[PDB]
């Protein structure tokens, strides 16, 4: 068929500030079994109809995955504001693919605070859509130039998440897959 | 209590502009959460009347409107007709919980003068 | 779609109330859709009490978690709902509604997730 | 007198992983106005008695200042163990000194988040009395090795405050003045 | 060092209710000590309601912080007490108790601040 | 409720061990925060029995002591006399409010057969 288990049964998921980007092509996808079958906590679809999609076909397909927090699952939609938008993975306005997230409180929560996943807290401006930022270096607030060192207002731009099976349904892990859209059918 | 939290009642004169806010906390609608509005006539079963923000399903006439902004929300009627005399229930989504909740508003009566 | 309760009924206190809900037009398996339980006290707001899904993830009111329990079968679509420690207060109109997305066509969301139909409701009365 | 205003009036508190550290000598210091007069939060003396402070004098003094969290403020006493006492800030157990603190919230907190202050969260061992590590670089946990940039095992060893006037008492910013016990007489 | 509370008081529903402690041995404008007010319903636990210190600095319970107000006197050495709103439910023995360090020469932590002292009490009666 | 916990009732022979526990939450307990106990004859006021973990006032008998332990904390009694048969409360303070807060225990009723 198409590899939809590397995406969605992977044993690690990317952090928001540099999420994964496979490309999907050469292969026929059912959407529609993964729609009615597959029990996820969100499936939106915007610029598409979830229950059609196997009639359309598309040149590529982009499957962007990462894991973020579970009220920020709201900002990843066309349109939107926020700490993820601005900063960490902005959606365009104009976007024609699903999103689709589940709760992985069982996988990517630890007692200690699973510090693994990050995100970009602080940047200079807002990111175009589709684009990613890996460096990681002190950000200055302020005036004052900086040494390259953290300080008085200079931070460091990634702040961690430390999820923790008590934190809620707020700040629980979720795992986002979202789906980007003739060598593609259904 | 509730969460959420609405006048107790409104009032408004026929043809004329008629609004129901309704604030919420850090979480739920300060957390981005959508809002959705709910009609309960007397003796009758509550009815969906706005889907998400400024979203409305279909049988429900067009003077009904509404926005969010920050942690509040509102609900707009354009008109007042002599039907718009029932209980307008806010609601939304609260995520401070292990498996979440959802939270209702306190209720506001609307009566036509 | 249609979702109707089972018959007014009167307990004593602390007894354990049990509440069937029996759907149609919808099946109990479809992800996009669950059923839910909201409770409205003679003239005051209304209470969201349970939830339920398609994969029987269960939600349940904070205050409330100890007391209350839900359960589903899909094979003749009911959703049961049982209240252990019933109180004179408790007394209240129980109405089934499901818990959908309106804009289906777009997908769903349990974020975003709206009581989109509602059942007539049942009047339980707790007193000696 | 003695600068003790300099310390405790300071405008500025130095983060815990990076206390201050000032000499106090050549100076008559009157500690019993200070105790009974002076409001604070706490002022706790393990080696010493605050009110009869006065008869004796020391070689030399030395006075921290650092900011902590609310509940973090149990930790900085002598055989302590937690995340201050392991990786900011190592207090002796023959410790004869005392320690002050006081709740800053009016001065220290902000409404985005007090980014401003941070406190070690990783280290491979546990500190030394009176030492501190200034030098921040990535943590290895784990086996894997680490490039010298963040990632999966590897972790930023400074962990942000995120003071908030919401956050609660537990939360809120303390500032905290530690003196350490024939040049100052009082 | 003594703490005396006033007299007990019958109060009817929804009033407001007063109370005053009278400190001897200590001065209110002392750091290192401060006043705190607890109530026991007959037969049951100690609830604490409020603290006041020497800086004027308050504290309350999270559930009665509405309700409660307290203040201090230095010159003639008392505090205050004052609740609104008064139910039924709310009658109890309040009791009027020191938060002060035991082991006061090794100096003072308002976090391990401890009743080391109390007074004798004085009851209150919430009824029509 | 209270958000300290405690056995509701501990019985004992005389001249024997007897111990009563009291757990806490995240916060109080749970952060680091001392526990203190107190006692309770009938008719009288509470009076301060253990001022901070292990550590006892003065004119206290050596056969009460007290321990922590992680979120939970405990009271312990070597010898058991006519007089030890009062209510005992935990007490800690709790720091998961703005102001802070002081939290008691359930009480426990001590019996002597
Ligand atoms: C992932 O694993 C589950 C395990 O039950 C399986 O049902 C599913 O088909 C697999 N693939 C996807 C895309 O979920
Ligand atoms: C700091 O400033 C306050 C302002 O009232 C003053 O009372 C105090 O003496 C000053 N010095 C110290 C050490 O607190």
């Amino acid at each position: 068929l198409c590899p939809f288990d590397e995406v969605f049964n992977a044993t690690r998921f990317a952090s928001v500030y540099a999420w994964n980007r496979k490309r999907i092509s050469n292969c026929v996808a059912d959407y529609s079994v993964l729609y009615n079958l597959a029990p996820f906590f969100t499936f939106k679809c915007y610029g598409v109809s979830p229950t059609k999609l196997n009639d359309l076909c598309f040149t590529n397909v982009y499957a962007d995955s990462f894991v973020i927090r579970g009220d920020e699952v709201r900002q990843i939609a066309p349109g939107q504001t926020g700490n993820i938008a601005d900063y960490n993975y902005k959606l365009p306005d104009d976007f024609t693919g699903c999103v689709i997230a589940w709760n992985s409180n069982k996988l990517d929560s630890k007692v200690s605070g699973n510090y693994n996943y990050l995100y970009r807290l602080f940047r200079k401006s807002n990111l175009k859509p589709f684009e990613r930022d890996i460096s990681t270096e002190i950000y200055q607030a302020g005036n004052k130039p900086c040494n390259g060192v953290a300080g008085f207002n200079c931070y460091f731009p990634l702040r961690s998440y430390s999820f923790r099976p008590t934190y809620g349904v707020g700040h629980q892990p979720y795992r986002v897959v979202v789906l980007s859209f003739a060598t593609v059918c259904g | 209590q509730s969460v959420l939290t609405q006048p107790p009642s409104v009032s408004g004169a026929p043809g004329q502009r008629v609004t129901i806010s309704c604030t919420g906390s850090s979480s739920n609608i300060g957390a981005g959460y959508d809002v959705h509005w709910y009609q309960q006539l007397p003796g009758t079963a509550p009815k969906l009347l706005i889907y998400d923000n400024n979203n409305r399903p279909s049988g429900v006439p067009d003077r009904f409107s509404g926005s969010k902004s920050g942690t509040s929300a509102s609900l707009a009627i354009t008109g007042l007709q002599a039907e718009d005399e029932a209980d307008y229930y806010c609601q939304s989504f609260d995520s401070s919980s292990l498996t979440g909740s959802r939270v209702f508003g306190g209720g506001t009566k609307l009566t036509v003068l | 779609v249609t979702l109707k309760e089972s018959g007014p009924v009167l307990l004593k206190p602390t007894e354990t109330l049990t509440l069937t809900c029996t759907v149609s037009g919808f099946s109990l398996s479809n992800v996009g859709m669950g059923v839910s339980w909201i409770r409205q006290p003679p003239g005051k707001a209304l209470e969201w009490l349970a939830d339920i899904f398609s994969n029987d993830e269960k939600s349940y009111s904070t205050s409330l978690k100890s007391r209350l329990t839900i359960s589903r079968d899909t094979s003749k679509s009911q959703v049961v709902l049982s209240m252990t420690n019933m109180d004179p207060v408790d007394t209240a109109t129980y109405y089934c509604a499901r818990l959908a997305n309106y804009d289906f066509w777009s997908g769903y969301s349990r974020f975003s997730a709206q009581f989109d139909n509602w059942g007539q409701g049942t009047l339980v009365t707790v007193s000696s």
